[PDB]
């Protein structure tokens, strides 16, 4: 009961079947680039790879799932802490741009306010779960 | 210059393969109902496609020991140079001579439509 | 359909009618007749128009 | 495949070869930590997928009334009261093969007389 | 005529038996999949054949 | 009371329905010809 | 069919697999990468003797082992020697091949090459399956027979 | 259809309140590897958190709907072959009685 904030979110799986590069990216509303899911998780507090990797795989024993997230880590390997993850957007300037967009333009359903970095980035992990799963054919 | 230095090196390496093989084909037709001379007179019986026909003569004949119910039923069936350049498909194991014909009986059936 | 069992490739399941119009079709035998007939109304509108451009 | 992370910073393990001892070592670039090659296997492909046959197998598989109950006798508990579903591998190529998950013990078995799946 | 109408539900029933044949054959992976045909397709293509052979 | 439920189409995915509260309801233990050829109570 | 042999059943039986596009993707179950630093000795036990055969009768530390399906191979009618020489003449002198033969039940084709190779060997398997044509003319798929 | 009628949606909080009171593991403090089998719970497609025993809580929700409590238009479904609960209170669902 508030306008209907039509901020539709895309989560893409780049690279064909022959083009090995299973780099998982995502279209950010306002940041006009398909940011790799690694920069996203790192811009919400989930900085280490293996923590990022646990949000997607609701298991640990699925190598078939983890070999696809494997190049996606390498994709953002250069960026690491939230300070760097928030900069690759659009310092002092994009520091604010990103921060607010994460609350506002990104996954407004669940929370629009602030403090649900966890609830929203856990949802992203579920979004990639069923995404890699369709490429896995199960 | 090093042509027949690779050629005789193969015709004698195949005699060495058939030396340990005509010792395994002998011991199988002995523990259950010289051989190096029966080898160099048969490794010269074929002597590129030469390292291929030999590569094929290697695993197909040294077919043992369940594969030597088809390679033993050939050591006690096949003739001299009149079984030599054969390169048979079913030449493998007693079971492998038939499963190769089992996935062939539907290979013509599915094909014809 | 939700009236069916999960994994039913059965004759009546994947859309077969054993009844004639006389006998009267079953509720299921009737719904499966709706979807198959549905296609025969769409393609009419579509091709009758594309064909129109094809005459032109 | 089997891959681990850094026991200090939790980061992807990157292979680095000790050519002096000719041993593989999976190390974290994000630091200097190294571990040795437990499994000298780096990657497994699997073009022909055989892990997707028993997906969504819960003991509570009998609590989906939608799935129809069996009559086949189980090999370890002999139950003619089980439940079944066609290969949860959404590959179009896959043959319509049955897997009978028991409710008395949940001992899954194939309807197969061609491809035996004991795992 | 009376028995012809009975005979009709014999023709659909015999092909309904020709349906379970393929249904049981497909379950134990004994189905000889044709050239340029999926195993899932192989059963469906044939199961349709006997249903329509008898429909006619 | 619990004599009827309102089912949304995504909720239908775990429900199993019988066509009639009698036609597809009890168990088998003459046969009309012109009458329709329906399935059964099986479930 | 060629003018003369009109009703010859077997003539179409040869042209068929000689025109139908076969890939390495068709005949392969799984392509794995191991770390075998020694050219001669193979730490793989499922290959331990396979080598000792096609060896006796400088080289890469990174092994590229791949399992084959016996039916899918003996479908377009194949030999491990056919597959072997096919790949041999694909990469040529920069990559060397060893394999287990049709007699050997472990349907394997082991491969190596001549600073950095974990990514470079992982690069090869991509071109290997998709681009290595094995039998028949490309694009021309489902070859079906008609009388 | 004659028998069918469309929803105008209801309130999600009496179910938010309920789920938590019956065992809703916080999404904020859920261990994905520790709790693997944990059946994922969504309210109108919004993920709030998980639960350890599904068939148990699933039996409880169903009652309120047939009691009158959980609004009778609300549609809750448990997926077994995926372990999920996309509880709907959504506006504009089409419902048919059985
Ligand atoms: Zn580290
Ligand atoms: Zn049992």
């Amino acid at each position: 009961k508030g306008s209907r904030f039509i901020s539709t979110l895309q989560v893409k799986l780049y690279g064909r079947e022959g083009s090995s590069a299973r780099t998982i990216k995502a279209t950010l509303p306002y940041i006009k680039q398909d940011i790799p899911i690694v920069i996203i998780f790192r811009a919400l507090g989930i900085i280490p790879d293996g923590e990022i990797l646990e949000h997607i795989c609701y298991d640990v024993n699925d190598w078939q799932m983890l070999e696809m997230l494997k190049p996606c880590v390498e994709d953002g390997f250069v960026i690491q802490d939230r300070e760097t993850a928030l900069d690759f957007i659009g310092k002092e300037k994009r520091i604010q741009y990103a921060k607010d967009i994460l609350q506002k333009e990104f996954l407004p359903h669940i929370t629009q306010l602030e403090g649900f970095e966890s609830r929203k980035a856990f949802f992203l992990g579920y979004m990639i779960n069923r995404l890699l799963l369709c490429a896995l054919d199960r | 210059d090093f042509e027949s230095e690779k050629e005789h090196k193969l015709r004698y390496n195949a005699e060495k393969m058939f030396s340990t093989l005509f010792s395994k084909f002998i011991v199988p037709e002995t523990i259950e109902a010289i051989s190096q001379e029966f080898a160099h007179n048969l490794e010269e019986e074929l002597y590129k496609i030469y390292t291929e026909k030999v590569r094929s003569l290697y695993s197909n004949l040294k077919d043992k020991k369940n594969l030597e119910l088809k390679a033993h039923v050939v050591e006690g069936k096949l003739p001299l140079n009149k079984l030599v350049n054969m390169n048979a498909s079913e030449l493998a194991n007693p079971d492998l001579q038939e499963f190769k014909e089992k996935r062939d009986k539907i290979i013509l059936e599915n094909f014809i439509v | 359909l939700p009236h069916f069992s999960k994994d039913d490739y059965s004759p009546e399941s994947k859309g077969f009618v054993e009844n004639s119009y006389l006998r009267g079709l079953t509720p299921q035998e009737f719904f499966f007749h709706a979807m198959g007939g549905r296609e025969g109304l769409i393609d009419t509108a579509v091709k009758t128009a594309e064909t129109g451009y094809i005459q032109r | 495949t089997t891959f681990r992370f850094c026991r200090d910073c939790n980061n992807m393990l990157y292979p680095r070869e000790d050519k002096e001892n000719n041993r593989l070592l999976f190390e974290c670039r994000t630091c200097s930590y190294v571990e040795e090659a437990g499994s000298p296997l780096v990657y497994r492909h699997e073009l022909i997928t055989n892990i997707g046959e028993t997906a969504g197998v819960v003991q509570d598989i009998g609590s989906d009334p939608t799935l129809p109950r069996s009559d086949r006798e189980c090999p370890k508990c002999h139950s003619r009261e089980n439940v079944f579903f066609q290969s949860q591998q959404r590959r179009k190529d896959t043959s319509m093969v049955l897997f009978f998950v028991c409710l008395s013990c949940s001992h899954i078995f194939t309807s197969d007389q061609k491809n035996k799946r004991t795992q | 005529d009376g028995p012809t109408m009975r005979e009709i539900t014999e023709t659909i029933a015999e092909a309904k038996k020709k349906v379970l044949d393929v249904t049981k054959e497909a379950q134990a992976n004994l189905l000889t999949a044709k050239h340029g045909m999926t195993l899932r397709e192989s059963f469906e293509d044939n199961v349709v054949r006997f249903l329509n052979e008898a429909r006619d | 009371e619990g004599l009827v439920e309102y089912i949304d189409a995504e909720e239908e995915e775990s429900i199993l329905i019988a066509m009639q509260p009698e036609d597809l309801e009890p168990a088998e233990a003459d046969v009309d010809p012109a009458k329709r050829i329906r399935v059964s109570h099986h479930a | 069919l060629e003018p003369g042999h009109a009703a010859d059943q077997e003539q179409a039986k040869l042209i068929r697999s000689a025109i139908e596009h076969t890939t390495l993707k068709s005949v392969t179950i799984a392509s794995e990468i191991y770390y075998d630093p020694d050219p001669r000795s193979t730490v793989i036990p499922e290959d331990e003797e396979i080598i000792q055969l096609h060896f006796s009768l400088q080289q890469s530390p990174w092994l590229l082992r791949l399992e084959l399906d016996r039916a899918a191979m003996n479908d377009k009618d194949l030999t491990m020697g056919q597959v072997g020489e096919r790949i041999k003449q694909t990469f040529k002198n920069d990559l060397f091949v060893i394999w287990s033969e049709d007699n050997d039940e472990k349907l394997i084709i082991r491969c190596r090459v001549v600073a950095e190779e974990d990514h470079m060997l992982k690069k090869i398997e991509n071109t290997m399956l998709e681009n290595i044509t094995l039998r028949g003319v490309e694009n021309i798929e489902r070859v079906v027979m008609m009388k | 259809s004659l028998m069918s009628c469309i929803s105008v949606g209801t309130d999600p909080m009496p179910i938010i309140t309920f789920l938590s009171e019956w065992g809703m593991e916080p999404l904020e403090d859920y261990v994905p590897h520790q709790s693997p089998d944990a059946t994922r719970v969504f309210v109108n497609g919004v993920w709030h958190g998980v639960h350890r025993n599904p068939a148990r809580l699933m039996e409880t929700l169903r009652t309120l709907r047939r009691k009158g409590d959980i609004n009778p238009e609300v549609s809750m479904i448990r997926d077994i072959r995926e372990k999920e609960l996309k509880i709907f209170t959504d506006a504009g669902r089409v419902y048919r009685p059985l």
